[PDB]
């Protein structure tokens, strides 16, 4: 394929190795998220735009609006989170091993 | 009479959104009301963002012109008229 | 023995009861005229 | 019928239920009735099966 | 029952279990065509509809 | 329609039952400090409905004919029992305090689905909120384990937190001198048993921990012996509160909604009453389980779900 | 919760998932798989507590992940053939990366953990909901692909699954978590018969939703959630544990109950292929579901477990919730083996 292709298909591999390696803040897993979804707004839009795909071109905005649904979604668990136990931790989500 | 009663005590309470639904009421009725609405797809399908593929005389197609200057095929009329 | 309380299923729900009642006849109804009409189609269909 | 002696009637009947039923399966099974090798004959002047 | 019922009666099961038994085998048999040649009924796995396409002239001429 | 979201849908909504008028109350003190008296004249001054303190059949009241059943369907707890021996071998003591607890816990919640329901304020004789003193004053006695107070910590945690307080808290302090010559005049021969101690210790905890938290969520008044001896004295008190703290304030009709499909649903109410905690208190073996089973649903108009009973004369069993 | 935002996002879970079954196209799909996750949520928060926030937070992180694997198939898909259309794959890479993703939104596993803990965090009514409803869409995607799906990789998660949903159950005392790897176990079965026969998952799929939501309608009926607790119904209702039993033996297998059903026509799909060592191992390996179905036979009917004093008070009190067609789906869980060939109506 095009060289232009090994970046963009390279950025969502490191955010979704990013999203799989977790640290302690649960914000900077929810960024890899948002992250993730950049990469296929733009490895999508490539596709369409340079096939003439004409009426595709509306998929990659349907594809953001959907992300935002997501991270609104994720924001809200981080709200509660927070509230429970004063940091976004998550090691502090381990009640449910017993 | 409840119509006014409940009027007036918006009016005077959040002007705001009486106008905001008054606004918004017009914008869905008065399309179908109005007599210029129909120009607005006429005008949309006069405007030839492509080019006109002439099609292969056969013979017998008295509706079509020969020239873009025949007597033929649709014409502006009533657009240089509006 | 005499209740306390009225039970909520102390008398019989007569609208439900009709309900019930009406709906298994009009079931049976359309169920038979349905097999009936699937039996002379079937009949016609083959030449019977 | 009595109050005490209905029951009694469940069994004998199941039996006799039963019995009828296994009966209208060879009414499904005759396919070969007066065709086997062994046993095909000709009809006697009033019969109208060798088996029913 | 007598012999004669038994003995013809088991001859109309025979019948039966032998037809049965005959389709149960040419099952798999075609079983096993259709799904490696595409050419039945079964193993019919959906294309795209060419009712799809649209025939129109477009805006350019080589397509 | 029986009471749910579709009768929420269509306008079954507590606020508009609701009233100024529509108040929980309740009468607290010692043994033999009159709550019974004011109690019942509260309520019929001020037009709300008087619930007589939960005893070990109040329960029976409320369901079949609101007879009180034979006491083996009570796990034969007996409060006579408790004042004779307290130390009972066979748990009755503690097995009481349980059994009362789940009563007082049912109680509230007939009384909350009758203020949700018709908005009629009710009076109430002690409650779940005031159970616990009685509990402290058995254990400072020795007549329970600290393993029975444990167990009775943990039902309340898991049932309390799902209700409201009560809007108004009275309270009638009598003095234990006081209170074991109203005993001795009482005269009854179990209940001359009881030691001033553990009088003093169900005061101990009503002074000490009670009031201080009812303080900071409800409207508390505290009479002494004589002012509770003129109830209409009480009633001018009761009518002139401000009522300007507690969660009540806090509540919508979406949330009474909730509270109104809890209490509605006894079995859901008493979930946690039955924990499986077992302690030889409380514990029941299955034999003898399976045989007083057995038994209560062999007494008239037991055996099905009420209305189904034709031993008691229940009729269109067959359409019903 | 108001009750009729309860049902618009009642309605808006299955319109989700109805989406993802009627669409014809991969961005329809996922549009239905992401207002499916949008909608749940707030049914696993409808209690708030902080088992119930960390089930929710758990489950989105997963589902989120896996949506987004998901449409990395898609595009890539759509690269190597420049259409939408929802049907085999175009690409072995966008194959994998679209059976991983449906295999995480089932918690099959290696995928599988987080299905017992989101389960235990929720409630009784959001857990059926879970693993019952919540198994259509996917499914009905893999139904749809299995033809481009790596043979290797499907049955390494269905035995992956069978395995540790058998392991997993047998060290549960709560309900819940029984239930959990419960599913997995026979989301196991339902993928390792796909690639031979897709109306053998279906049929899987059908009787495993109507025995799942017997179960849930009876534990939510008695409110019970641990074992212990489920020991007492004995001493409040006789017949539930009854049914119980009969439920339980069934989604053992054993006949001549319906869950004996799928095991018996997956396995002989199976062996039509010459596939003789797989079923027999899963069916051995399904024994393991049966040991711990049969402790809460053990516990819950076939003995008396000790009550307690405060039990006699529920004895005055009928039951009151709703076990919506409890009576129908205990029948069917239980009564349907002589109507085996109708299966054929899901052809
Ligand atoms: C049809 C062809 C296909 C074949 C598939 C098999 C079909 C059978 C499917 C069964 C479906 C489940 C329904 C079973 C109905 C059981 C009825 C029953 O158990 O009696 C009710 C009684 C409940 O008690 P109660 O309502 O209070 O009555 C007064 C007594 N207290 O019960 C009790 O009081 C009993 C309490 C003690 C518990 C004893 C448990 C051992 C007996 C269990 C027998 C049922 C086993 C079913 C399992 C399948 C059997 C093949
Ligand atoms: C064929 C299988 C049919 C399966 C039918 C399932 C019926 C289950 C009925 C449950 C018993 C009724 C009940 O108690 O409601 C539970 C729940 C509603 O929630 P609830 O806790 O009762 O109250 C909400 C107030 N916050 O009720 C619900 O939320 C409904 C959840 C079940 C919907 C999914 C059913 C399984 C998938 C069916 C697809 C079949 C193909
Ligand atoms: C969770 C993983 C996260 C990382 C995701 C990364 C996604 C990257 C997607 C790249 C897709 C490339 O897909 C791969 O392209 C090459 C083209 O040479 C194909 O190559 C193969 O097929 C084509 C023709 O069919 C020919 O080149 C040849 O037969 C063979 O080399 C592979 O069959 C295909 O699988
Ligand atoms: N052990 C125990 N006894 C209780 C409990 N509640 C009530 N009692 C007893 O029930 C009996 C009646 O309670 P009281 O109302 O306080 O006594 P009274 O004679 O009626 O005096 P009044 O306040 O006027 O009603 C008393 O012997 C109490 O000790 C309880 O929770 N635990
Ligand atoms: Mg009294």
């Amino acid at each position: 394929m095009s060289m232009v292709y090994m970046n963009i298909m390279m950025a969502f591999t490191v955010s979704l190795v990013g999203l799989l390696m977790y640290r302690s803040h649960l914000m900077s897993s929810l960024l890899c998220l948002e992250g993730m979804m950049l990469s296929l707004f733009v490895m999508a839009a490539l596709t369409i735009l340079n096939s003439h795909f004409t009426l595709a071109s509306m998929m990659p905005i349907i594809l953001l609006v959907f992300a935002a649904c997501e991270a609104a979604l994720g924001l809200s668990l981080l709200v509660m989170v927070s509230n429970t136990y004063g940091t976004d931790y998550v090691q502090n989500l381990n009640l449910l091993q017993c | 009479e409840r119509v006014a009663a409940f009027l007036k005590n918006v009016w005077a309470k959040e002007p705001v959104l009486v106008a905001s639904f008054a606004i918004a009421g017009l914008a869905v009725i008065l399309p179908t009301l109005s007599p210029y609405t129909k120009y607005s797809l006429m005008i949309n399908r006069a405007t030839p963002y492509n080019y006109p593929v002439p099609l292969r005389d056969d013979g017998n197609m008295p509706d079509v012109p020969s020239h873009p200057q025949d007597p033929q095929g649709p014409s502006l009329e009533w657009l240089k008229r509006l | 023995k005499f209740y306390i309380q009225e039970p909520p299923h102390g008398s019989p729900n007569w609208l439900k009861v009709g309900l019930t009642l009406g709906t298994s006849v009009f079931l049976w109804i359309y169920l038979i005229k349905q097999h009936n009409e699937d039996v002379l189609e079937y009949k016609r269909r083959n030449g019977l | 019928v009595v109050r005490d002696h209905w029951v009694h009637v469940l069994v004998p009947m199941g039996f006799v239920f039963g019995y009828y039923l296994d009966r209208k399966n060879d009414e499904k099974l005759t396919a070969f009735r007066n065709k086997s090798l062994l046993y095909k004959r000709e009809l006697k002047p009033n019969e109208e099966v060798t088996w029913k | 029952d007598g012999p004669e019922k038994n003995y013809e009666r088991t001859m109309a099961i025979l019948q039966i279990e032998a037809e049965k038994a005959e389709l149960r085998l040419k099952e798999l048999e075609v079983r096993r065509l259709m799904r490696a040649r595409g050419d039945g009924p079964w193993f019919h796995y959906p294309t795209i509809d060419k009712e799809l396409i649209d025939h129109s002239p477009k805006a350019t001429p080589d397509n | 329609l029986q009471y749910g979201p579709l009768a929420y849908i269509l306008g079954e909504k507590a606020t508009k039952k609701m009233t100024e008028k529509s108040k929980l109350i309740t009468v607290d003190g010692n043994i033999c400090s009159g709550k019974s008296k004011l109690a019942k004249e509260i309520a019929e001054k001020l037009g709300l409905k008087h619930f007589p303190e939960a005893g070990i059949h109040y329960v029976d009241s409320t369901t079949g004919d609101g007879k009180p059943l034979p006491v083996q369907f009570s796990g034969n707890c007996s409060l006579e029992k408790f004042y004779d021996d307290p130390k009972s071998n066979d748990g009755n003591s503690y097995r009481l305090q349980a059994w009362l607890y789940a009563s007082r816990l049912l109680q509230y919640a007939d009384a909350l689905e009758h203020l949700l329901s018709t908005g009629q304020g009710v009076v109430l004789e002690r409650s779940i909120y005031s159970d616990f003193v009685f509990l402290e004053a058995m254990y400072r006695q020795g007549f329970i384990r600290k393993q029975c107070v444990d167990h009775y910590n943990q039902v309340k945690k898991v049932t309390i937190c799902e209700y409201l307080p009560p809007h108004v808290v009275v309270y009638v302090d009598v003095p234990v001198p006081e209170v074991q010559s109203r005993i001795q005049k009482k005269g009854n021969p179990h209940e001359m048993k009881i030691t001033s101690a553990y009088l003093q210790d169900i005061e101990n905890a009503y002074k000490g921990t009670f009031l201080p938290e009812m303080s900071e969520k409800c409207e508390v008044l505290q009479y002494s012996a004589w002012e509770a001896q003129d109830a209409e004295k009480v009633v001018e008190d009761i009518e002139y509160l401000k009522y300007d703290k507690g969660p009540w304030l806090d509540q919508n009709d979406r949330k009474l909604h909730k509270l109104r499909m809890l209490v509605q649903d006894k079995l859901e109410v008493l979930n946690y009453t039955s924990i499986p905690v077992f302690l030889p208190e409380v514990t029941v073996g299955a034999h003898q389980s399976d045989q007083v089973f057995q038994e209560f649903t062999e007494l008239p108009g037991r055996k099905y779900r009420a209305g189904y009973n034709e031993d008691v004369g229940d009729k269109w069993i067959w359409l019903k | 919760m108001n009750p009729i935002i309860f049902i618009i996002i009642l309605l808006t879970i299955m319109l989700g998932t109805i989406i993802v079954m009627i669409s014809s196209h991969w961005l329809l799909v996922w549009i239905g798989f992401e207002m499916n996750m949008l909608a749940i949520i707030p049914i696993m928060m409808k209690n708030h507590n902080p088992r119930a926030t960390e089930a929710s937070t758990k489950y989105f992180l997963t589902q989120s992940t896996a949506s987004m694997l998901l449409m990395m198939a898609v595009i890539i898909n759509l690269m190597f053939s420049g259409q939408w259309t929802v049907m085999k794959l175009f690409n072995p890479m966008a194959s994998m990366l679209m059976t991983m993703a449906l295999a995480m939104k089932l918690g099959m596993a290696p995928f599988h953990f987080w299905v017992p803990e989101v389960t235990q965090g929720i409630p009784l009514s959001s857990g059926l909901i879970l693993l019952t409803w919540q198994k259509l869409a996917p499914m009905s995607v893999l139904y749809q692909i299995f033809p481009s799906i790596n043979l290797n990789l499907i049955l390494t998660l269905s035995v992956l699954s069978i395995l540790i949903g058998g392991w997993g159950g047998l060290n549960q005392t709560q309900l819940r978590k029984i239930m959990a790897y419960s599913s997995i176990a026979h989301m196991g079965w339902m993928t390792a018969v796909l690639p031979y026969n897709p109306t053998m998952t279906l049929l899987n799929l059908i009787i495993y939703i109507i025995m799942t939501s017997t179960m849930f309608t009876m534990f939510m009926a008695n409110s019970t959630t641990t074992t212990l607790s489920l020991s007492h119904t004995w001493n409040k209702t006789p017949i539930m544990t009854v049914l119980i039993l009969a439920t339980l033996l069934s989604m053992g297998g054993l006949p001549p109950l319906s869950g004996f059903m799928p095991k018996w026509m997956i396995i002989q799909e199976m062996t039509k292929n010459n596939s003789i060592i797989l079923p027999t191992f899963m069916a051995i390996t399904a024994l393991l579901n049966l040991y711990f179905y049969m402790r809460l036979t053990y516990s819950t009917t076939l003995t008396m477990f000790p009550s307690t004093n405060n039990m006699k008070m529920k004895w005055q009190f009928p039951l009151m919730k709703k076990m919506t067609f409890l009576p129908t789906m205990v029948v069917l869980s239980t009564m349907m083996l002589p109507l085996t060939p109708m299966l054929s109506v899901l052809e």
